């Protein structure tokens, strides 16, 4: 569970984040595919090239998806309920890769945000990646 | 693949009681009732819905008789698994887009399905050997994914 | 989340365990600690050779504390919290390691419940120890 | 250790610039801090109430030190690291008792403290080649777990 202080961690760090939200996702996947290449299962209709316009706008999705939580953080089962959804019934992506995908966020962020990247706010990001990928899997079966 | 030579006696002593084609039909098919979610992958199998239809749907049957003629013939060949299974893997990565850590789940699965089907016998030893075996597989056909 | 018929299920199967849970419980340690050697570390003061009076001890201890969450199906979080809280603040066992226990657990069931151990039971059973193994790691951090 | 040549002239290099003493106690103080359960090895240590006793606490800087010194000399042996860490493997079975999934944990850590220090330089192709290092590390220190 999410205390106080980790709001207040994620929120501050995600506000620097700002207008390169996407860039940063985008990064994220593409660190994600060449670390786990397993990962690359679940998007065989994309072209995963370097710089590829399909990874750029997946990015910016998965971006807006995240701050979308972050406004809503105490009520993110509600705020996600549709991409939890989507996740259950259709995409269907095993649970051991949100740990992936998160993981790489958290680099993405220590690459990107020196400063603001903390071992306390180390701490809350990962916490917060874990609850927003328990709710994208809560309804799986 | 470190398997001791009284390990590797136990797990050939109890595979060759086994019914290949009734043992696969039911682990592919738990699978699928267990972990709804590895039924991304059979949608061209038709009705899914309930374990009945899972259980006895002809296809998913005759897809896990499939899967473990190939898993049984992998046991003729446990010190070269990588080998024996790198053509599957290929196909299971580059093809069918399969995610690897469904062979884990269904390794978990087949174990639980040798445990009911041969209750007492089943011993914690011998579960141990067949654990590592299932991972070993598991492994090999992961092997061949880029 | 248990859907009624999981709860159905697990009732079902788990009365018919009855008076053999303490034995069946030992079993999944025994099962284990063979499977998954490095579950061990975390009983390092304990005899583990085969029918410790240790292990026999610890396995209806798990066994008790499982029946009594079947008790309390609908209420679990708070049936389980002593428990939870022991986990977390001072056995500090890996969550990985919940997973393993589960399916010692599900093999020792089918070894000794053949007729009840039905893909339908089984599927319920699962989605059971994974909803007790969550609550049992809820506070970790 | 299936490493490229060019990934483990990425591993080097990099490598080669790395203050051991700061990346050691960043990365072990960060892994008791992101992973609270992990301090159940470091009672002996004193006060890890707080993040800030956890990064200023002088026994695990030190032990960060040493932890990343034997990680470093494991680098100069990719092509054994079975061997090279056998010994310690041992030791943290027999010894300290140490759940191997912690390696994994501090592995991903590191890797989160080299991204933090290097910035543009560690780039997605450089991360890659240290995901590999990492797992390579932690699958050698748990290999003679029993
Ligand atoms: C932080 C965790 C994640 C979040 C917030 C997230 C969010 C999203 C969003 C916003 C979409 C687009 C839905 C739309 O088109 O409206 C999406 C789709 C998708 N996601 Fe997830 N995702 C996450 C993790 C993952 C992971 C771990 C995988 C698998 C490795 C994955 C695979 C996919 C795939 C394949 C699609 C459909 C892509 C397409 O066909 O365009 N996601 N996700
Ligand atoms: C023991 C591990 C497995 C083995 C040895 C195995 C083996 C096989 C074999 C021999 C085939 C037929 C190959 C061909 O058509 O050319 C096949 C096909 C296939 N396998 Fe695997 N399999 C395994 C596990 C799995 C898992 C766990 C899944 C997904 C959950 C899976 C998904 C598929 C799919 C979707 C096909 C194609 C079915 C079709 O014809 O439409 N397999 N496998
Ligand atoms: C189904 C999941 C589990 C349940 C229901 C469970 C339940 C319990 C119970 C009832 C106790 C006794 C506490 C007391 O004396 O009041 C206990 C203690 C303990 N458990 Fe858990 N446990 C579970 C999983 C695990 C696993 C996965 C591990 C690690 C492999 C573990 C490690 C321990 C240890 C080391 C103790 C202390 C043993 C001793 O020193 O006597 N448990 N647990
Ligand atoms: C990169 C992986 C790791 C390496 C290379 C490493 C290396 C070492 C080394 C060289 C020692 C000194 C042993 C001696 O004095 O002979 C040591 C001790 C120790 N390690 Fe590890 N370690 C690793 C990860 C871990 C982690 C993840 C844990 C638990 C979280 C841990 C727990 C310990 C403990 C408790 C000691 C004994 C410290 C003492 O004397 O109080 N290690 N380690």
């Amino acid at each position: 569970v999410l205390s106080p202080a980790d709001k207040t961690n994620v929120k501050a760090a995600w506000g620097k984040v700002g207008a390169h939200a996407g860039e940063y996702g985008a990064e994220a996947l593409e660190r994600m595919f060449l670390s786990f290449p397993t990962t690359k299962t679940y998007f065989p209709h994309f072209d995963l090239s370097h710089g590829s316009a399909q990874v750029k706008g997946h990015g910016k999705k998965v971006a807006d998806a995240l701050t979308n939580a972050v406004a809503h953080v105490d009520d993110m089962p509600n705020a996600l309920s549709a991409l939890s959804d989507l996740h259950a019934h259709k995409l269907r992506v095993d649970p051991v890769n949100f740990k992936l995908l998160s993981h790489c966020l958290l680099v993405t962020l220590a690459a990107h945000l020196p400063a603001e990247f903390t071992p306390a706010v180390h701490a809350s990001l990962d916490k917060f990646l874990a609850s927003v990928s328990t709710v994208l899997t809560s309804k799986y079966r | 693949m470190h398997l001791t030579p009284e390990e590797k006696s136990a797990v050939t002593a109890l595979w060759g009681k086994v019914n290949v084609d009734e043992v696969g039909g039911e682990a592919l098919g738990r699978l699928l009732v267990v972990y709804p979610a590895t039924q991304r992958f059979f949608e061209s199998f038709g009705d899914l819905s309930t374990p009945d239809a899972v259980m006895g749907n002809p296809k998913v049957k005759a897809h896990g008789k499939k899967v473990l003629g190939a898993f049984s013939d992998g046991l003729a060949h446990l010190d070269n698994l990588k080998g024996t299974f790198a053509t599957l893997s290929e196909l299971h990565c580059d093809k069918l887009h399969v995610d690897p850590e469904n062979f884990r789940l269904l390794g978990n699965v087949l174990v639980c399905v040798l445990a009911h089907h041969f209750g007492k016998e089943f011993t914690p030893p011998v579960q141990a050997a067949y654990q590592k075996v299932v991972a070993g597989v598991a492994n090999a056909l992961a092997h061949k994914y880029h």
